[PDB]
RNA sequence: GCUAAACCUAGCCCCAAACCCCACCUUACUACCAGACAACCUUAGCCAAACCAUUUACCCAAAUAAAGUAUAGGCGAUAGAAAUUGAAAUGGCGCAAUAGAUAUAGUACCGCAAGGGAAAGACAAGCAUAAUAUAGCAAGGACUAACCCCUAUACCUUCUGCAAUGAAUUAACUAGAAAUAACUUUGCAAGGAGAGCCAAAGCUAAGACCCCCGAAACCAGACGAGCUACCUAAGAACAGCUAAAAGAGCACACCCGUCUAUGUAGCAAAAUAGUGGGAAGAUUUAUAGGUAGAGGCGACAAACCUACCGAGCCUGGUGAUAGCUGGUUGUCCAAGAUAGAAUCUUAGUUCAACUUUAAAUUUGCCCACAGAACCCAAAUCCCCUU
RNA sequence: ACUGAACUCCUCACACCCAAUUGGACCAAUCUAUCACCCUAUAGAAGAACUAAUGUUAGUAUAAGUAACAUGAAAACAUUCU
RNA sequence: UCUCUUACUUUUAACCAGUGAAAUUGACCUGCCCGUGAGAGGCGGGCAUAACACAGCAAGACGAGAGACCCUAUGGAGCUUUAAUUUAUUAAUGCAAACAACCUGCAUUAAAAAUUUCGGUUGGGGCG
């Protein structure tokens, strides 16, 4: 009974609408461009992670040292302890030493 | 993937709220232990290893690597017969059926990518003529890149994007160990 | 969501809006800027760098200040900038021994204190770090006008300051009258601390009283629609008659 | 629940399909059913070992009741038919006592004939 | 002793 | 040791290995020998010439210190009048 | 939920061709959610199959159980609309050939134990469900005789093969 | 993970612990290899076989006087200030090959070095630049952008 | 054919940008008399250090880099700079009603209180049609044939191995997160890299790898003396007889709870019936108030402090910690075994041994002689051949 | 003598019977890119797979139609009686 | 009470009608003797054996649900001390500080406490 009895509505994918159309644009923007822009300038997304990798912990301490100071009470709290709780995770957890 | 930003973000036993307190005893009841009404056991509770935050997929490869993949991709249009170098980007009219005609007839693809030295300079036929187009797309020079290149089966390039392209995709050839950002002054690069 | 404005910029922003905006330049720029005091409870470093003798490389040295409590009663007295030391101790000064929670409190002392400017006599709470700063600013009016607000620390300090500054600017004749010459020369010899009066009114106030005072200013029972209208009304009257 | 599963009816089914014929509970309920089915199976394995010992039990046991029949016990007809060099099998020595009763007497009395 | 664990009412309480 | 420091994320060192050991470039890593300034009156004089040399560690107490320590102890350094500068690299090594 | 007994009685057979047995009239009828426990409205069920209407109408009405008066009326119900909507001839000429008590939607309450304890009373609803077929009951199925078992045997005998051979 | 213990449970002890025995790392005396590393000074070693490589290769010129600068530009060597680089040193490696006439400015020499620049009819000095110099002489525009 | 089964948007998540009439502090939601009390004061502890006792990251006011460097440190677990350097600017490879907010709602409901806190709206299991036939993990081999024949000691987990653990069943949900190196595949190559870093073939990039639930606890800050303990203020009750001003006698009301029986998911999370003790007192009792958690209160039973007090409850630290228990989900193949040392250690761990993968190279195992001690057995070691 | 294994042979085919652990070949479903445009392909991802935690929630069983529960009598339904 | 139990009444009970739980439950097509295993409905050898209700019983189902005994954990908590560490706080003094009171700092001694621990081998414990 965990299956549905109908087909569902049909999904169409519009694959020519601008945003596809023109993705990957500027992906070259450096090598193009005399290297003016680094093309991770071209990323948009959250402060804290624009051109930046790294793994929950340290995506965590960024964010609390990027904008900690503007984030909402509880928020902040619950970054707290989660930079906590991953910090015992990842240095006294784990099948490796 | 470089671009890529995941939103997806799941709370955890620690973020759902409520559940500080015991719900039962550990012994006498008859029922399983449990700490709180929250743990990804329960209906309602955490995730134990769901998305966390916006996570960032970000990673660059080496610039001599993705401007090899740009000249991978402009050899493998010339050799499969999709790339068509014209003198200009200049049309008779701005109107886009003459320009999807025109493709039809030249037996390009279901899809084109004309590419023009600068933004400014490109004609207004053109221009005119592509912004109304799905699958007829007009990009700069400075805008050409592999996954555009794939996604269009047919690539026209003008002759003055012909030559600033063999002298960008070259310059990474018989160029040095960067000593600072290429940004920055240096004695021979623009 | 996040805040537009880190959270520890709020109070300069409120401080940009509403009855606060209007307070006078003056006040605002005097609690905006803030200054160390003056160290009392620890020995600053002689100089910027340091050669630390177990390598013997020019190191940077920061002068860390001990944080003071001030209790409520030290506002109504003059601390020379001297407070309560919250700390702990290691038991018998080794690290190795417990940990015990420490406070030092200053000796104080019930003095009396004329104030030429003032001419009246003040009994204060004091310390002996007060009793030697009066004597190196010889006097306690020189003591009250020189130190600034962070070394006096006291608000009965900052309110003997508006005083005496009030009375400078206004020259006031009530310094003993009927002497005129003594007026004057207290006021010659304590001119160089006079300011203009539209300054010296708000010296020492914190920002509550401040903002009550400014409230205070600016509080105008409403004009009567009547008084405008007419005004508006003989105006538009007198130029139907130029015109 | 990014990714929630969604052929659980179909993985079950593949199951059920093969207790249907199961008693009680065993046929429905997919934590009881895939037990006996695992079950199941490994006899399945296991028993084409004991079809093959079992058909020769009985091709001895029919064996020995045709040459019964005619004086001989199996063993003699068995090892005096080698010697004779007839390398007949268990297997068609049964079917020759069923259907061919005068070929399996005369392969009783040729063994018989080479014991004496 | 462990005491007795209620249910909630609505459990209990509903209607057609 | 501290996988992921809680301020930069990092990786961090312990500094107990490099009090007492020097890593080599190529991989080896040279120690004291313990005891070697303890009670030399009571150790023959064969005894003490082991104790003062420079011994190096196994492959696997080598690969402890390395993950022990980062990459920045694991640099060539060339320092001006380095004693070990001719113990850095091996030569004439098969395998 | 479910209606499928109700629509049974809306099926439009094609018209039948002069040589055709006449087929006999089938009424469907039903009362959903009973106040009464599914299993003991099956003895009634069970009591009153394969009778005819009137005789179930009969053991019925000198039956003590609740269920037995709402039985009784559903079946009037449905020899009502037999004969108005099913065109059926006769009255008593209809035997019940399914009757079939089902579950109901049910609601939960709270049955308050000794000692702070409790359980979960269901308030129980059962469906019923009746098919009745014109024409007379059939007949109840002769017991096996002697003579029916040892033809049996003997069929069984005669079936068997000389199995694992050629 | 193997079977129930603390190694299955994750918590077995940190890198280093040897389960209670005073660790191989611990147990070994402290000695001053490493004393003082951050302030010994280093140099890059440019041997006269890289150097002759460079100016073969055009990438360091001799007919201009030879620096830091010069050599870090032609990518001859690469100096990292911040890493207690104090500059290169000249290395005799590759004088009996050495053929080219140059002014050189370099902060360490070796006396053989010396010798196989000198006997090309070449020049060379040592000359001192502290680390602030230092970074400014190996990366020069860069300090050119910092306006100062 | 019943019960059911299914559905898609109600909304939500993460980013970006932007800085967001009247009544009511008395018993709140109460039209209307003498104020004055008016606030400020280091967190601790869990935890890591495999105990613990010094110690053990935590909105910082530019990311990166310097650098996990200098330094600090039972110099150990771990902690950790700065000089200097200088980043530009409306969306979803998010969820789709057990998910996503707890949320249709902080409602209902639970609690004295602080607090806790839901659910849901659009032919699965169970049954019926249709009970059952000797014999047995319920099937398999079969068979003309369901059974009869023959074979067959349920699953998981924990034990050395069978006993023990868990499982009514269905549906849904429910558990391997990552670096130091390596290896593989690209790029470029004595240089690599889009500053910093590494480099005696390296450097850059990617790919691969480190679970879930559970204590008793500890500390901080609240909430609790409408139960109970004790107390304060001001009340009330105590028939009749005997005795005579009584911590008197018998015995109602009333209070209690000796013994027995019933009850034992009960009428009751301590009751009922009889019996029994006190019943003008150190009595019982209504009302209002007070004492608060390492505290209160105690005619001391560690008793009582809102049914679970050798130390309340709630929230938070907190996803505490757990060397302990339990669990740890597609298919298929392959290699794969008992073993010494140290250890506040023997329920664990680290090294060794074994084991696996990849790689390089050339010998490896077996062993015929010869050979291995004096004091005074079986065999073993060693290695030309093979 | 015969019977007697998964031993061995025979016809055919072969990677297709160890715990922990380790190496490998495949792979369901989902989303994305591009296809296909029919229900798939090549890739990139990930809250990516449950016969088992006295697991959580919901449904329904079993025990079981069992334990247990309830309304003094007649009547003219006025009333009367116990 | 008992020898030594009986009779009757009420409740319960059983049947009819209405309503309708709970612990429990791997699945069960759920026999006996002997053997095995250290203890068998299910294993071996024998024996027995059409199929189902209802009412009883309590030998078995290591019956159910709770509990007791022992051992362990570098798990808690409590208690006591001539266990270790302290004296932050109070109380005394002493010395400085402020000029006797009062108060600050530094010491010493106490009171009251606070924090923390419980190595290994030897049926257990004592003494070893
Ligand atoms: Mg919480
Ligand atoms: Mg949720
Ligand atoms: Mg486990
Ligand atoms: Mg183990
Ligand atoms: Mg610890
Ligand atoms: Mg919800
Ligand atoms: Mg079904
Ligand atoms: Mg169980
Ligand atoms: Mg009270
Ligand atoms: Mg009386
Ligand atoms: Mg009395
Ligand atoms: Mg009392
Ligand atoms: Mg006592
Ligand atoms: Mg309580
Ligand atoms: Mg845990
Ligand atoms: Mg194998
Ligand atoms: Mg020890
Ligand atoms: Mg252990
Ligand atoms: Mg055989
Ligand atoms: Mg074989
Ligand atoms: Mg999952
Ligand atoms: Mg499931
Ligand atoms: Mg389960
Ligand atoms: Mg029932
Ligand atoms: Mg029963
Ligand atoms: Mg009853
Ligand atoms: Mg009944
Ligand atoms: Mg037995
Ligand atoms: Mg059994
Ligand atoms: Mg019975
Ligand atoms: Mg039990």
């Amino acid at each position: 009974i965990g299956i549905r009895l109908t087909l569902p509505p049909p999904k169409v994918v519009d694959r020519w609408n601008e945003k596809r159309a023109m993705f990957g644009v500027y992906d070259n923007i450096g090598i193009l461009g005399n290297f003016e822009k680094h093309p991770k300038e071209l990323i948009r997304g959250p402060i804290w992670l624009r051109g930046w990798k790294g793994n929950e912990l340290q995506r965590c301490i960024r964010k609390r040292k990027m904008v900690g100071s503007r984030m909402f009470a509880d928020d902040l709290h619950n970054l707290n302890k989660r930079i906590r709780y991953l910090y015992k995770h990842f240095n006294r957890h784990g099948k490796f030493r | 993937n470089f671009k890529r930003i995941s939103y997806a973000k799941t709370k955890t036993r620690a973020e759902v709220r409520g559940g500080g307190r015991k719900p039962w005893p550990q012994k006498g009841t008859g029922r399983a232990r449990h700490g709180s009404i929250r743990s990804p056991l329960w209906r309602g509770g955490g995730v134990a290893h769901g998305p966390r935050g916006p996570t960032s997929y970000y990673y660059m490869l080496p610039m001599k690597v993705r401007a090899l993949g740009l000249k991978v991709a402009l050899t493998v249009k010339l050799a499969q017969d999709d790339l068509h170098i014209m003198d200009s980007l200049e049309l008779p009219t701005g109107d886009p059926q003459y320009l999807t005609e025109l493709a039809h007839y030249r037996r390009w693809g279901d899809s084109v990518l004309l590419v023009d030295l600068t933004h400014e300079e490109m004609p207004q036929s053109i221009v005119e003529a592509t912004s109304r187009l799905k699958t007829f797309n007009l990009i700069p020079a400075v805008g050409l890149n592999v996954h555009s290149m794939l996604k269009h089966q047919t690539l026209v390039l003008t002759l003055p994007t012909v030559a600033f392209l063999e002298d960008k995709l070259l310059w990474q050839d018989s160029r040095y160990r960067p000593l600072y950002p290429f940004s920055l002054p240096y004695s021979d690069f623009p | 969501p996040l805040h537009k404005y880190p959270v520890w910029l709020w109070k300069r922003l409120q401080l940009r809006e509403g009855i606060c905006s209007r307070l006078p330049g003056h006040y605002l720029r005097s609690l905006e800027e803030e200054r160390t005091p003056t160290p009392v409870h620890y020995r600053p470093h002689g100089a910027k760098f340091k050669i630390n003798p177990k390598n013997g490389q020019r190191e940077r040295v920061e002068d860390v200040p001990i944080p003071i409590y001030f209790p409520p009663e030290s506002q109504r007295g003059l601390w020379g900038g001297e407070g309560w030391i919250l700390g702990q101790i290691y038991a018998n000064n080794d690290k190795l021994s417990k940990r015990l929670k420490k406070v030092w409190k200053p000796q104080l002392f019930e003095r009396e204190f004329y104030s030429e400017i003032l001419d009246k006599k003040f009994t204060v709470t004091v310390t002996m770090r007060t009793l030697d700063l009066i004597d190196e600013a010889y006097g306690l009016d020189f003591y009250i006008l020189k130190t600034p607000k962070e070394d006096l620390c006291s608000k009965f300090g900052m309110d003997l300051k508006r005083g005496m500054l009030l009375r400078l600017a206004r020259q006031d004749p009530q310094l003993h009258p009927e002497d005129p010459e003594r007026r004057a020369a207290i006021y010659d010899k304590y001119k160089e601390f006079a300011i203009p009066e539209e300054e010296a009114e708000w010296v020492g106030l914190t920002l509550e009283e401040a903002i009550e005072k400014q409230r205070l200013l600016e509080e105008k029972d409403p004009v009567p629609l009547f008084k405008i209208y007419v005004a508006e009304l003989i105006q538009q009257l007198q130029q139907q008659a130029l015109s | 629940l990014r990714n929630r599963v969604t052929d659980r009816y179909f993985r079950i089914q593949e199951v059920l399909k093969h207790a249907r014929h199961f008693r009680g509970r065993k046929n429905r309920c997919y934590r009881l059913a895939v037990r006996t089915v695992i079950r199941a199976f490994v006899k399945c394995t296991k028993a084409r070992y004991l079809k093959k010992k079992n058909m020769r039990t009985l091709w001895i046991n029919r064996i020995t009741a045709a040459s019964q029949e005619h004086g001989l016990k199996y063993p003699a007809l068995i090892g005096n038919l080698v010697k004779c060099q007839v390398e007949l099998n268990r297997k068609v020595l049964a079917d020759l006592a069923i259907y061919e009763p005068k070929t399996f007497k005369s392969l009783a009395a040729l063994a018989s004939r080479r014991r004496h | 002793f462990t005491p007795p664990i209620y249910q909630p009412k609505f459990k209990t309480e509903k209607e057609f | 040791l501290t996988y992921f420091s809680a301020r930069k994320g990092k990786r961090k060192t312990v500094k107990a290995v490099i009090d007492r050991f020097l890593r080599l470039h190529c991989g080896l890593w040279v120690r004291r020998k313990a005891g070697y300034k303890k009670k030399l009156w009571k150790k023959t004089p064969a005894r003490k010439k082991r104790l003062r040399e420079f011994v190096f560690c196994n492959k696997t107490q080598s690969k402890l210190l390395d993950k022990m320590t980062t990459s920045f102890w694991k640099r060539r350094n060339w320092y001006v009048d380095d004693p070990y500068q001719k113990y850095h690299d091996r030569t004439n090594l098969k395998v | 939920i479910s209606r499928k007994w109700e629509k049974k009685n809306k099926i439009v057979y094609p018209p039948q061709l002069p040589g055709e047995p006449r087929r006999p009239a089938e009424i469907y009828h039903c009362r959903r959610q009973i106040k009464y426990s599914k299993d003991k409205m099956w003895y009634l069920a069970k009591l009153i199959r394969g009778m005819s209407i009137d005789q179930a109408l009969a053991q019925l009405e000198f039956n003590d159980k609740k269920g037995a008066k709402i039985i009784k009326e559903v079946l009037l119900e449905a020899q009502d609309m037999a004969v108005r909507d099913h065109n059926v001839e006769f009255r008593s000429n209809l035997y019940i050939a399914e009757s079939t008590s089902g579950r109901g939607q049910c609601l939960k309450r709270i049955r308050y134990h000794g000692r702070g304890r409790f359980g979960i009373m269901e308030k129980v609803y059962c469906h019923y469900f009746v098919k009745l077929v014109e024409g007379p009951p059939p007949p109840p199925e002769p017991p096996k005789t002697a003579v029916a078992h040892a033809k049996e045997y003997i069929q069984q005998l005669r079936s068997r093969t000389i199995v694992h051979t050629l | 993970r193997g079977h129930k213990g603390e190694r299955q449970r994750g918590t077995r002890p940190r890198l280093g612990f040897e389960g209670g025995q005073t660790p191989f790392y611990i147990r070994i005396p402290k000695y001053g290899f490493n004393e003082g590393h951050s302030f010994r000074r280093q140099y890059k070693p440019l041997s006269l076989n890289r150097l002759q490589y460079l100016i073969d290769l055009g990438r360091v010129d001799p007919s201009q006087p030879i620096d830091l600068t010069q050599l870090v530009n032609g990518r001859g060597v690469t100096i990292q200030p911040l890493k207690r680089d104090y500059g290169v040193q000249l290395v005799e490696e590759g004088a009996d090959t050495f053929t080219a006439k140059v002014n050189i400015e370099v902060q360490l020499a070796s006396e053989l070095a010396i010798a196989a620049i000198e006997k090309n009819g070449g020049v060379v000095t040592t000359a001192f630049y502290d680390p602030r110099s230092l970074d400014i002489v190996c990366k020069p525009v860069p300090f050119f952008l910092r306006g100062q």
